[PDB]
Formats: C-alpha cells, structure tokens, sequence
C-alpha cells in the first residue's frame, strides 16, 4: 500500500524560497481568475452590502438561481407565447430577460389581436399576419437545441426588432374598407 | 468577474456597471479588495461596451420608430436607415467574439481577463473611428445626398478595418438611391 | 505484514508463472529463507558503500565513485528506511558488469569473533 | 470569515493591500536573506532604526512585471512619479534584501519606459495628417504580436517553478527587438512641415535596412511597407486621375 | 544567497560584493557562519564575474577610428561566446533548487573553463581599442590568435572569425556579379592594399578587381 | 495528511536513488521488483538469502524458455 502509493508524479510547482521539497501549495490565481464561483459569492456580498447601506427595504427575491439552461427553456416557452414565472402580460440577468421578454409579451399581444379568421379585406389582411406568427413559432423548436443564454439575446435581436416593427402597423376604429385598402396601398 | 464582463459588455449592463450618459460604463470602484491592476484593464474594456450600447441605441432610435414617415435629413431619411442597417451587420463579429469567449469560459472559467483584452484589442481601435462618423451626421443635421459624401471622405481610409467597415455601409446607401433612380429615370 | 506471503510475489516477478502456478520455487524459497532469517554477518551500511567505492576505483571509474558518494548522501538525506545495509548488500550480491582478486581484500565480521 | 477566507484561499491579499506577510516558507539563509541581513547589520551595530517593509514573496513580482510589460499601466509597483516609473521603495522580498532587488528592477524599468511611452502615444489616438495615424497602425500591429507572448508566459503561471532569470531570458528575444523602436520613434518625434515630419521619419528606416543590406530586419521591413503605404496611394492617384489631390500637401512637388 | 551570488557574477553588482571601477566585486562583509578562509575562495571566483560585467558594457554600446559593421559583427561573436556561459548559469539555479548542501567549489569547478577564456580574449578586445581597427585587418588580428594555445580559446575565436568572413561574402557578391561597391563604409576605385590580410594573396586580390571592373561596361 | 505526502515523496526519491544504484550495478530487476525487495528488507530479512533465490529463479526461467 505504501509503495503502491510511492509512484507519485514528483513536484514541479515548487517555489524558489521553499527548499524543503514542497509537494505544491497551489499558485493562488488572480482576482478575476475565479469568476464562476467567487463572482457569485461577490455578487451575494455586494447585494447584501447594498441592503445594509439602504436599511433592508430592498430585499432581493433571488434574481440569481436558476443558472442557465432552465431559463433557456423558460424563455423558449415564452417564444411559444406562454409567459415566464417572472413576467405578466445575477441581477444583470433582469436586463437580459426584459429585452427578449418584451418580444414575447408582444407576440401574445399580436396573437390575441388576430382572433378573427366585420371587414372582408380586413379578415384576409389579418390571416396574412397569422402567416407570420406561424413563422416566429416555426423558428423556435428547430434552430435551438438549448443553446446558451447570450445566443438568445444576440440572435433574436436582428429578428425581434422586425417583429416589433409589425406592432407599430397594428393598433396594438382602425381603418377598414376602402380606407384601409388605399392606406395600405 | 469573468461572466460579469460578458454581461456588461453585451449591452445589458448590471448594477456593478452603472451606466451614465456622461461617463458610459464604470465599475463600482469602492473596495479594499480592488486593485490598480484590474482598474486599468477594466477602464480600457469599458470604452468598447459604451460604444456598442451607443451604436445599438442609434440603430434602434432611427430604425423601427416610424413606418417610413421633421423633414430634416439629420433626424429622418432613407439614407440614414440604410446607414443603421449597414452598422448592425458590421457589429456582428463583436457578438461572435463574445459568444466565443463564453464557450471557453464554460469549459474552464479560470482564464484571465488579460486574454479577453488581448482578444478584444482589435475592436478597441475600430470602434472610436466609426464613432465620429455617426456623430458628425447627428451633429450637423446633414440632409440627403450630402450624407453620402460624409462617410465617403472617411472611406478613402488608411487603415484596412476602418475603411473596409465603412465601405459596405456606403454600398447600402448607394442601393437606396439606385432604387429611386430606377423610378425617376 | 507477513514475510511468507511476500516471497511468492518475487517468484511471480522473476518467472512469469501465476500465483497458483508457482508453488515449487516458493517451496524451495521457504527452505532457503526459513531458518536463515536472522543475520549471520554484522550489519554495516557504511562498509558496503566503502567496498563499492573500492570496486569503482579498482575499475578506474573514479568519477563514478564520487557520483556514488552523492547517491549515498541522498540516501542519508531521506532516511526513511530501517535497514539500509541489506538492500545495498543485496544489490552488490546480484552484481554484473556494465561494460581481479578479492581473497586478499577484506571481508566482514563472522559474528563469532563478534557477538553471536 | 465567509468573504475573507474565500479570498485568502484563491487570491493573494497581502501586499497590494496593507497587511503583513504570513507565509512560512522553508527558512534558513539561502531564502532567509532579509532577516540574516538585518541581524548582520545589528551585530555590526549600525546603530539601529528598523526599516518597515511588507516582505512580499517572490512570484508576485513576476506577475506584476508581466502585467506591466504587456502594456497596461497603473500597478502597485512602478508607479510613475514624474512621467518616469518608480518602483515602490517599501517593497522587499525574503532574498536580495532591497538593494539587488532595486538593481534588477531598475533594469526592467529601463525597458518599461519605452513601452509606457509607446502605449501613451497610442492612447492619444483614442483621445489632415494621417501619416501619424498610419504610424500608430504599424506600432499596433507589432503590439498584438508582443502581447501574445507576454500572455503566453502568464498562462503557465497558473500551472512550475517561478523565478526572475527564467522569464527574463524567455523575454530576451522581444526586449532585443524593442530597442529598435526607441530609435525609429525618436526620429519619428524628431519632426514642422507635414512633409518633413514624414520624410525625416521615412529616411531613417531606409538607412537602417541598408545598414544590414535576421529578426530586427524583418521588423524594420514590416514597418517600412506600412509607412510607405500612403505614398504608393498618392502617386497612384496622381498617375491615373491626372491630378494631384491632397488635403494639406504632404507631397514634395508643388503644382 | 545563491541567487544573490548568481546575479553578482552576472551584470548586477551585488550588495555584499562591492563594485568599483578600479576593480569590483570585492567581498567586504564579515559573517560568523562562513569560515575565515572563504573570502580568499571568493576572490578567485570574483575574477570571473568582473570580465563578464566589462564584456556586457562593451556589448551594450555596439550590439571614426572605431565604427563600422565589423564592430557590430565582432561584438556579436562576443555574444556567441558568452552564450553557454549564460546557459550554465541557469542550470546552477536549477540544481540549487533541489539540493541545499552543495558547496561553493562546485560553482568554481564547473565554470573554471571560462577563467582561461575570458582574460585571454580581453587582451584582444583592448588591442582592438588601442589600435583603432575597424577595417579588414580585424580578420588579421583574429587570425593570428585563432591558432590559440588552449582548446577552449581555440574554438571561441573560430566562432567570431566566421561572421567577418561572411560580410566579405556580401561585398564581393555585389562586386563580382553586379559591379557594385560602396554599399557599406570603405575598408574609379580599387582595393586598398594596406587593409588586406596576409593569408589572402595579392594576385587573387588583383583578379577580383579586374573581374569586377569588366562587368560594368 | 501533508507530511505523509512529503514522506511519500521522499520514498519516491529513495527508490529512484536505488534505481540509479541498481542500473549502474546493472542488476536484472526493474523498479517494481526492487520495491518488493525493499519491503522484504524493511521488515528485516537476509540479503544473502534473497540473492540465492533471485539467482536461481532468473536461471529457472531460461531453463524452459
């Protein structure tokens, strides 16, 4: 057992001041070279310091936890149109959430605005919008295999603004008949 | 410190980087555990995220806020929207670089910030050059075809990344005038 | 530990026979090792090194003898072993040339002119 | 201590902050040189007056010097006090006892001034001539290749034995190439006219390549082409378009 | 201690050993733990490091009476000879990391071959200063002493001599093929007779000039 | 433990010293065999009793090779 353990791979992390054959003691990384765990701990410390300096009338609801992938599934469900457990119709995460979230909250505000199959040309025009809602519904569940969080924000930036353009055309009364038929022309 | 720089630099800034419209991004900077070593790297990195936010803010401000319609060319016009259109496509490799860094951080997060500055050093030169090009257009309220000249004197450049970056956007602005020319002629 | 079970590991290191295959050589090994377990010549880890140095000067590789003094000094520098005479005496007994007389060069004490 | 303990583990926390050094290494004179030099002083009866220094360990110095050399400024040693960097004089290591330390670090400071100056010159581009703009571009292109090797040495500090003479010797073929830029920029800051400021810069490099007409010469070559790049453009324009256009004539012949 | 010594022998002065321009690296500290004879030992050791220090200064300026690309080639050969002295200085640190019991003598031992190399080239370096050689006679003043008397100083100077031949392989390629001289400092024009090394004959030197002139026409 | 690791480090040093000593005394052993011998004389056993065994066992494997 002792000589089965003997066959160790000898020390090279050996300081110049240490001549007593150290096995190593871990070079002790840089301040930023811990930022997956020390970052989260510092996040917790920084928030709690803010809470003490305010009085404790802020009281964080844990905007950290959950981590990455579960939220990717949650926002993917928002792309179906059903909202997250945070929304209705780290702490930096709130900003990243809100930007992609407002697109889905507009996707729902388009789908209930298209409940008709009066106004014949208005009905046909409305079905033309449903044909785009199906496109937005079709891009999700094919392109993501559950990618990273930031890919969602970047990738749906070039596309979500195009959706948001279409809400300006809609109201969310509105011209119908010859008025719409000439206005759209 | 590793992930958080991505969360700041992506344009969805946190509370560590309180965004002001007169200083851009700035780290919280009040710790007995923050050193001058991180400070300079952080301050170098702050410029790039401030520039990205201003760029995306400009593009959003002038694209997707009207259908297509002041008659002032410094605030409105098809050439300007074509400019914004070119700019976002130019902004794409920055996003690609950020996602590229993210994957390796998920693999091993103990990589240093100096490597991040080392990677992002190539955009560190490119962003301030194009900043003055958009700033002039906004400042002088330049109308119509004169906007085409303003980039053009700056697209006879002497740095390959800057010149090549502005040249494609000028091609977009050519195309819209070509389309109107295809009617009037 | 037990010195008896350790003997068969040597018989499976030298010959490629399995542990339930070699029982003849380990039988003979019990004959030689058993009742020759206590020392019959005095312990000297100093003198065995001083007789390798004698051999190394005799072959006129005098730089290797000063290398061996360093190896002996590293042996003393660690100091984990209980009997350092035995392994060096064992390495000396199994010697072969890398590539004359020793009846006039001194042997060791018989433990009859020393204590029995 | 829930924040302090986690810091103490994975980050250093004893010399860029006010704290005494607590790390019992191996003692015994070959690395106990600070204390034995003190005791030798006191036995020789100076007479006394203890000096207060932090007694930082060794490898930290290597870290600081690398980060300084790669291009960023403002570290805990080599703070500039007049525009020339100066090591913090309250810093001592367990060997070399504050006098030889200042000698090797003053030799490093001599190289650091050139990089600090060139970094500052580039910093003033972030803050018509466009030959200076074409100068900083080539300087920049060298700098990325420089920073690559500096960062490569930083990668292996996370893994090895760490002392000064190894990493200095590894950076020997980059401090050699560095010396040329102190002379080409000196004639690039030796200047009135925008045409003499470019020509006097340009003729230095042609003379230096004809001197060796290696590795310095590849540097000079890569800098030569990136500085003669404006002139090829202007002469090409003048030939094909039949007119000389230039905002603020940087051209030798007046029309 | 064993890094302070191993920089004091290098270009750094030391704070135990006192540098001086008359002669430096002088032991001037008394310790109870070092035997009283050790200083004498030290002094012989110091005879090495002095030369290296002086050598570096002469190399620092280069790499009228004393100028030219030859002086940037001789000095480079002087870099080359100090190169295994550099490597055999890092190896000692590596040894001392493991072993704490090694005596001073092992240093003294291992670099005793450069206590013959270094002083006997110093006389060549001073000879090149007192006589203002910068021309083609630098190959001459190497070539008489490249014969040597001891085998280390026989190879070191071969290393230096090769580069000075290599320059004249550039001058005589512009000359005998393109008909070009004066691509460098000197030493219808012709070769100066006084700068020729004696082991190159006058007749061959004539033939070279005739070949170079006939190309131009 | 920490000192038990550095002790184990020093035992690797000693078995490498003994490996140098074996290779210039040019024995038939490898590392793992002399480790077993080190166990044998750590508990106390005769080198003159082990040597006769190793000397016939190395000759009783060329007898049916």
């Amino acid at each position: 057992l002792w000589e089965a353990a003997l066959t160790y791979e000898a020390s090279k992390r050996r300081c110049w001041e240490r001549v007593g054959c150290p096995p190593g003691h871990r070079e002790e990384p840089y301040l930023t070279e811990a930022g997956r765990d020390a970052f989260d701990k510092f996040c917790r410390l920084h928030q709690g310091e803010l809470q003490l300096l305010a009085g404790g009338v802020l009281q964080a609801p844990q905007p950290v936890l959950v981590k990455e992938c579960e939220l990717v599934k949650d926002v993917l469900n928002v792309l179906i149109g059903v909202v997250s457990a945070t929304f209705s119709l780290p702490e930096s995460i709130s900003s990243l959430l809100s930007e992609v979230a407002e697109y889905g909250t507009c996707y729902t505000r388009l789908s209930h605005f298209s409940l008709q199959p009066k106004g014949l040309v208005f009905q046909a025009f409305t079905s033309g919008l449903r044909r785009y809602l199906q496109y937005y519904r079709a891009c999700v569940l094919s392109t993501p295999p559950t990618l990273s969080l930031l890919t969602i924000g970047f990738l749906f930036k070039k596309l979500g603004r195009q959706l948001r353009y279409l809400a300006e055309l809609c109201g969310v009364a509105f011209p119908t008949g010859v008025k719409l038929l000439s206005y759209l022309y | 410190m590793i992930h958080e720089l991505l969360l700041a630099l992506s344009g969805y800034p946190g509370s560590i980087f309180t965004w002001n419209k007169r200083s851009g991004l700035q780290v919280s900077q009040d710790f007995p555990f923050l050193h001058p070593s991180e400070t300079s790297v952080l301050n170098r990195l702050c410029r790039l995220g401030t520039d990205y936010i201003r760029f995306t803010e400009f593009i959003e401000q002038y694209t997707g806020h009207v259908q297509q319609q002041q008659g002032q060319g410094g605030l409105h016009g098809i050439y300007l929207r074509a400019f914004c259109t070119g700019l976002d496509s130019v902004l794409q490799p920055y996003r690609q670089a950020l996602l590229d860094l993210e994957q390796e951080f998920l693999g091993d997060p103990h990589l240093s910030i100096s490597h991040v500055n080392y990677f992002l050093d190539q955009f560190q030169l490119l962003f301030p050059s194009v900043m003055v090009v958009v700033e002039q257009i906004k400042s002088q309220k330049i109308h119509g075809c004169q906007i085409l000249e303003t980039v053009y004197k700056h697209s006879c450049g002497g740095l390959p990344p800057v010149r090549s970056a502005l040249e494609k956007i000028l091609a977009v602005c050519h195309g819209v005038m070509y389309k109107q020319l295809s009617a009037w002629m | 530990k037990s010195p008896n079970v350790l003997l068969q590991n040597l018989c499976c290191r030298i010959l490629g026979r399995s542990e339930a295959d070699v029982a003849q050589q380990f039988q003979y090994a019990v004959r030689v090792i058993g009742s020759n377990f206590a020392p019959t010549v005095e312990r000297d880890e100093f003198l065995v090194a001083e007789k390798i140095k004698k051999e190394l000067i005799r072959q006129r590789r005098e730089a290797d003898a000063a290398l061996f003094s360093e190896l002996h000094r590293k042996l003393h520098s660690q100091g984990v072993l209980k009997n350092k005479w035995s392994i060096l005496y064992l390495l000396l007994s199994l010697s072969e040339d890398p590539r004359s007389y020793a009846t006039l060069f001194a042997q060791a004490l018989p433990r009859d002119a020393h204590s029995t | 201590p829930d924040d302090r303990s986690w810091l103490e583990h994975h980050v250093v926390h004893q010399y860029w902050t006010a704290r005494p050094s607590q790390f019992p290494h191996s003692l015994h004179l070959h690395s106990n040189l600070a204390a034995v030099w003190d005791q030798h002083l006191y036995s020789s009866d100076p007479l006394y007056v203890p000096d207060d220094r932090v007694l930082v360990t060794e490898t930290q110095v290597i870290r600081e010097t690398l980060w300084l050399l790669s291009g960023v400024k403002k570290l805990f040693i080599f703070q500039l006090i007049d525009g020339k960097v100066t090591v913090r004089n309250n810093i001592i290591v367990t060997h070399l006892t504050h006098s030889c330390l200042r000698s090797v670090l003053e030799q490093i400071a001599a190289y650091g001034q050139v990089v600090f100056r060139l970094q500052e010159f580039i910093d003033e581009v972030m803050g018509p001539f466009r030959t200076y703009q074409a100068f900083m571009w080539a300087l920049y292109k060298y700098f990325i290749s420089f920073k690559e090797e500096l960062a490569e040495i930083e990668k292996c500090i996370i893994n090895t034995t760490i002392t000064l003479a190894i990493v200095v010797d590894k950076l020997a073929p980059r401090l050699s190439q560095l010396k040329v830029l102190h002379k080409v920029f000196s004639t690039g800051v030796a200047e009135t006219r925008n045409v003499v400021r470019a020509s006097h810069l340009l003729n230095t490099l042609y003379k230096a390549i004809l001197e060796y007409d290696e590795q310095t010469v590849s540097l000079l070559f890569s800098l030569w082409v990136e500085t003669v790049r404006p002139y090829l453009q202007t002469v090409d324009e003048w030939i094909v378009h039949g007119h000389l256009w230039d905002g603020a004539r940087e051209f030798i012949i007046q029309r | 201690m064993i890094h302070e010594l191993l920089l004091a022998l290098s270009g750094y002065p030391g704070s135990i050993f006192t540098w001086n321009k008359r002669s430096g690296l002088q032991v001037s500290q008394d310790f109870p733990f070092l035997h009283p004879s050790e200083t004498s030992v030290l002094n012989r050791l110091c005879r090495l490091g002095t030369d290296y220090i002086r050598f570096t200064e002469f190399i620092e300026q280069y790499t009228g009476g004393l100028h030219g690309i030859y002086l940037r080639a001789f000095c480079t050969g002087l870099d080359s000879v100090l190169q295994p002295y550099r490597q055999a200085l890092l190896d000692l640190e590596q040894e001392f990391l493991g072993d704490p019991h090694l005596s001073i003598s092992h240093v003294n031992y291992f670099l005793d071959q450069f206590q013959l190399l270094f002083p006997s080239v110093m006389v060549v370096v001073e000879q090149i200063k007192s006589q203002k050689i910068h021309g083609c006679q630098i190959l001459e003043t190497v070539y008489k002493h490249s014969c040597g008397g001891l085998p280390p100083v026989r190879s070191a100077l071969e290393k230096i001599l090769a580069v000075c031949h290599g320059v004249m392989y550039k001058q005589l390629s512009a000359w005998m093929l393109h008909g070009l001289l004066l691509d460098q400092h000197e030493e219808q024009f012709s070769l100066r007779v006084e700068i020729l090394p004696s082991y190159i004959p006058v007749r061959v030197a004539e033939k070279i000039l005739f070949v170079g002139e006939s190309v131009q026409m | 433990a920490a000192a038990a690791a550095a002790n184990l480090n020093a035992v690797r040093e000693t078995m490498d010293v003994l490996l140098e000593i074996s290779r210039i005394l040019n024995t038939g052993l490898d590392m793992e065999t002399l480790s077993i011998c080190v166990r044998l004389c750590e508990q106390g056993i005769n080198p003159e009793a082990l040597s006769s065994v190793i000397k016939e066992l190395r000759k009783a494997t060329e007898a049916l090779k």
